[PDB]
RNA sequence: AUUGACGGAAGGGCACCACCAGGAGUGGAGCCUGCGGCUUAAUUUGACUCAACACGGGAAACCUCACCCGGCCCGGACACGGACAGGAUUGACAGAUUGAUAGCUCUUUCUCGAUUCCGUGGGUGGUGGUGCAUGGCCGUUCUUAGUUGGUGGAGCGAUUUGUCUGGUUAAUUCCGAUAACGAACGAGACUCUGGCAUGCUAACUAGUUACGCGACCCCCGAGCGGUCGGCGUCCCCCAACUUCUUAGAGGGACAAGUGGCGUUCAGCCACCCGAGAUUGAGCAAUAACAGGUCUGUGAUGCCCUUAGAUGUCCGGGGCUGCACGCGCGCUACACUGACUGGCUCAGCGUGUGCCUACCCUACGCCGGCAGGCGCGGGUAACCCGUUGAACCCCAUUCGUGAUGGGGAUCGGGGAUUGCAAUUAUUCCCCAUGAACGAGGAAUUCCCAGUAAGUGCGGGUCAUAAGCUUGCGUUGAUUAAGUCCCUGCCCUUUGUACACAC
């Protein structure tokens, strides 16, 4: 099926709001970095938040996804 | 001086683990050659029965089981220190047996 | 009185529960019928894993 | 029913120096576990104890094809009158508290 | 030594007899708040251990009826004697425990009450105690002799998956009445609580808790102390 | 503040054993049974004060459990 | 006017309990077994489309047993009254009698010693009735995606928005549009299991590799030669180690990486690296159904019966009866085979029992076989056991013939279990040798270690599998789609329906 659901994203998205500054576009070290800041209560639930993180943080770069809220906004002075 | 070899028999794995942790530490602490957790394999009890209680349904089974865990650990040392190292604080799901060398 | 042989059969076993002799479970020495052990089942410690 | 009174009178003796009576549902058994020695069958006992529970000297529970019998207080009364029984024996279960 | 028997007969023998000991108890012990057993193996003795609400009648008048207990587990089990210990100890909470609260309900229905108000006053109790959800479902003949059943819900419940077997905690018991038996099914739903007594340790599996960041004040010009 | 609240109590209990019981312990300074009223026998609570804050933080973690007159008796703060 | 249900309405979606492409079939034959009918003393009975019919764990010789024939027993508490140590009343050897060595009944008299007997009330027991009085459990709708609050918007409400045009997904799974926003149950997550680790923790109840001893083979004189499930290094070094085996902790897979499509969104397709890019199950919502079970229960209401008993025990019979009609199956119709011999490989898992009698078996000796007699191991990673399984593989015979295919039916004999084998329990030997030449109309189940072939354990079990439940072994054809058929779900639409035409 491969479609994330909905405790999936909405983690995903408040783990990007919290600590953005802490996330790559490598799914590993998203994966220990979500590990340490979250108390994920399983191993493949960390590793399908981990992985929607990383695709967003490949998104994040071409611009504002709507639904996540971040201090990119601030350098958009335009 | 015997060969005193203790069995360690459970339903599950945590306390039985942990029991064989705290025999392990205990013994180390006081200076034993100890042959430490040998892991027999895990017997499973299956019983598969029939979910209705009448005959009629669409033949729909149950199916049950029971694991059962054995630890063995070696000792090398006296009768008197091995009732100390043991008697510390065993768990209820545990069950020991030990054998001083005879049956 | 009781004089016939009890010795093997159906008549010779009970559940240890209800005295049932239908459906009875002899597998590790239960001697359960098998709704007292649908019924017991967890009290005894079988689990259903799978 | 029907039974010698040997076998009356160990059953209420045991019942009394107890204070409890357990017994199982099977009237084919030829000796009763713990007065085997009095060779009397678990049908007296049972019947015995039938006939002291309709009068209202014995609680009765039941469970797992066993009977449980215990003495009440009217039954302590009786049994001492009836096994003439000098008014300071006690049964084990009532009285033997340990400080 | 001469008795000697396999570990799988063995253990299935252990669950039997806990098993016949626990019902018993739950017939015995029925209007007492009986709660579960719990048989905990001794060097010189061995302990049952009653969780009971109204632990002073279980122990009952200068410890009489402990002694009886005692005396019937001894006589039926086979144990030596002296050799067996009966304990009693009262349950912490009593909202959270599905079995005291259905016997409960049981003994409030043999009394004169109505079903409704009985089941709402249970329901109210188990909320009030610290529980996130309740379930208590009456059915039997309830309103003339057409049986139905009426379910009184309050908060969450979980059914399905593994947490339903540490989340939640079920009772089901009977109610003989004069036109008939009633059956209870209460099933409370635990809350989460770490190295604590009241219920689970470990959480629900898809409850994810995000650390609340530290402030983070930025520096401005590299600075660097001498210690 | 030195608070024991000693629960699960039998009807034989007394002051003099609570004493004799948490004696080993050290020294009491106020015992509290909590008689029933107009009725001769405890209501299974018990409120000791240890006259020190550091030997009955000890004592909890030693009478827990423990048995006593056919009641396993449950100790806290 | 609203909610449900229905329409021999109109649009979308889904499913090998639906189809398409196919595989194996079933339906035809013989037999095993369940149901109906008929017969009978009785042939106990529940259930009838899926959701009845190898189902009641239901493979019934006795028991089970509920049915039929016949005969004992009270295991009729307790209360009241009567009779009673001048005996209330229990047992009983002999003759008859009986199926009986039931003192059941009769003659005969002994014995027992307040426990009983006899009337009235009241118990108790019941595989008796009612599952359309019920509890629990189970099945089904439906394992499909469905269900419901809080606040806010819309109305006198009932109701309704959320819960949606569309895309996507196994999924009311998400993305998007947007008077909704944020949530809950179900789905998912979760638990068990399968696949990976020369990394960690360890092991004489698992082994490997070295070393030593021994047997055998070549050889010229041969060898850091080859074979060894032969022995030993468990007397503590006089050897180390964990690859194989076991099982703990962690790690590991996330559509993560690269292209393409897609509203550059959720996602989909292909590929690299990888053990693995969809392992298989368990659990499983709100509502229901006069679904099944009173024959699982010391779960249970009411009714029936209760001593010439529908309690209970014993003896015998029956469930199995036989012109016939169905359902689940087993064996086959042969040469891609049968027969004879030879050679080589498994994985689950069981094993001496409270009452309870009844375990798995190595090795030796008799017998042609089933079997018998000795003797030892095992309460089990210790013994059976390195579980020498079958199909398959290698050679021989046969030769397209109802044949050396098939093994029904039937005659004679020998053993085992049991207290008892006839209406054949099962097993073995010789003999007889039927239909059946691939099965009409219809119809089932299924997509990867899957179908199918082939054996082995467990349950039942004193005796026993053509059944079921698991396990490995050899191992494919076809397909990666659709709404045509059969059913479900949603939306619009009509209603004189709300116990749903
Ligand atoms: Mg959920
Ligand atoms: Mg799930
Ligand atoms: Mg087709
Ligand atoms: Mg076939
Ligand atoms: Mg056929
Ligand atoms: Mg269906
Ligand atoms: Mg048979
Ligand atoms: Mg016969
Ligand atoms: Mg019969
Ligand atoms: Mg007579
Ligand atoms: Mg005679
Ligand atoms: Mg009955
Ligand atoms: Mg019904
Ligand atoms: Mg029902
Ligand atoms: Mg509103
Ligand atoms: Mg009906
Ligand atoms: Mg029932
Ligand atoms: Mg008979
Ligand atoms: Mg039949
Ligand atoms: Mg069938
Ligand atoms: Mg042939
Ligand atoms: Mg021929
Ligand atoms: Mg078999
Ligand atoms: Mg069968
Ligand atoms: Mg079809």
């Amino acid at each position: 099926g491969r479609v994330r659901t909905k405790t999936v994203k909405k983690a995903a998205r408040v783990i990007i709001e919290k600590y953005y500054t802490r996330l790559g576009n490598d799914f590993h070290t998203n994966k220990r970095v979500c590990e340490e800041i979250a108390i994920i209560p399983s191993k493949k639930l960390r590793n399908k938040i981990a992985g929607y993180v990383t695709h967003l943080m490949k998104r994040i770069q071409r611009g504002p996804v709507r639904g996540i809220s971040i201090k990119l906004q601030e350098e958009e002075r335009e | 001086i015997h060969r005193i070899r203790i069995t360690l028999t459970s339903r599950n794995v945590k306390s039985l683990e942990k029991v064989c942790a705290d025999l392990i530490r205990g013994a180390k602490e006081k200076n034993l050659k100890v042959k430490g957790p040998v892991r027999m394999p895990t017997k499973t009890l299956r019983i598969t029965t029939r979910k209705t209680p009448c005959g009629e349904g669409s033949k729909t089974w149950d199916r049950f089981q029971m694991r059962i865990h054995k630890r063995l650990i070696d000792l090398h040392s006296p009768s008197e220190i091995v009732k100390q190292i043991t008697s510390i604080s065993i768990e209820p799901g545990v069950e020991v047996e030990v054998t001083i060398a005879d049956a | 009185y009781w004089s016939h042989p009890r010795k093997f059969g159906q008549g010779s076993r009970s559940c240890r529960v209800c005295s049932n002799r239908h459906g009875l479970i002899r597998k590790y020495g239960l001697n359960m019928c098998r709704q007292c052990f649908r019924q017991y089942a967890k009290d005894i410690g079988f689990i259903k894993l799978d | 029913m029907l039974m010698p009174k040997k076998n009356r009178i160990a059953i209420y003796e045991l019942l009394f120096k107890e204070g409890v009576m357990v017994a199982k549902k099977d009237v084919h058994m030829p000796k009763h576990p713990e007065l085997a020695d009095k060779n009397v069958p678990n049908l007296h006992v049972m019947k015995a104890m039938q006939s002291l529970k309709s009068r209202g000297y014995v609680k009765e529970q039941f469970a797992w094809r066993h009977f449980y019998w215990y003495l009440t207080n009217e039954g302590i009364q009786y049994l001492r009158d009836y096994l003439h029984l000098p008014p300071e024996i006690v049964p084990a279960t009532l009285r033997r508290s340990r400080p | 030594m001469a008795v000697q028997i396999s570990k799988k007969r063995k253990f299935v023998a252990d669950g039997i007899f806990k098993a016949e000991l626990n019902e018993f108890l739950t017939r015995e012990l029925a209007e007492d708040g009986y709660s579960g057993v719990e048989v905990r193996v001794t060097p010189t003795r061995t302990e049952i251990i009653i969780l009971a609400t109204r632990t002073q009648n279980v122990l009952g008048e200068k410890g009489r009826r402990i002694r009886e207990l005692t005396a019937v587990v001894q006589k039926r089990f086979g144990f030596p004697e002296g050799s067996v210990e009966l304990y009693a100890e009262k349950v912490a909470t009593r909202g959270l425990c599905a079995i005291a609260q259905a016997e409960s309900l049981r003994y409030k229905l043999l009394g004169g009450l109505a079903v409704r108000r009985a089941c709402y006053g249970v329901l109210r109790f188990i909320m009030e105690s610290g529980a996130k959800g309740c379930e208590v479902v009456v059915s039997g003949k309830l309103r003339g002799q057409r049986a139905k059943s009426m379910k009184f819900v309050d908060g969450l419940m979980i059914h399905s998956g593994d947490p339903v077997n540490y989340y939640v905690d079920t009772a089901v018991r009977h109610v003989l009445l004069r036109q008939g038996v009633l059956g209870i099914k209460v099933k409370i739903m635990l809350p989460w609580d770490p190295t604590g007594k009241i219920g689970p340790k470990k959480p629900l599996p898809d409850h994810v808790s995000i650390v609340e960041p530290k402030d983070e004040i930025l520096p401005t010009t590299p600075i660097s102390e001498q210690k | 503040n030195a608070t024991i609240r000693v629960t699960n109590l039998s009807e034989d209990t007394r002051e003099t054993d609570l004493q004799e019981l948490f004696r080993p312990f050290g020294s009491i300074s106020r015992i509290y049974l909590a008689k029933d009223k107009t009725t001769g026998q405890s209501k299974g609570f018990a409120f000791i004060s240890f006259h020190r804050r550091e030997d009955a933080a000890r004592a909890i973690a030693g009478v827990s459990g423990f048995g006593y007159d056919h009641l396993i008796l449950n100790v806290e703060w």
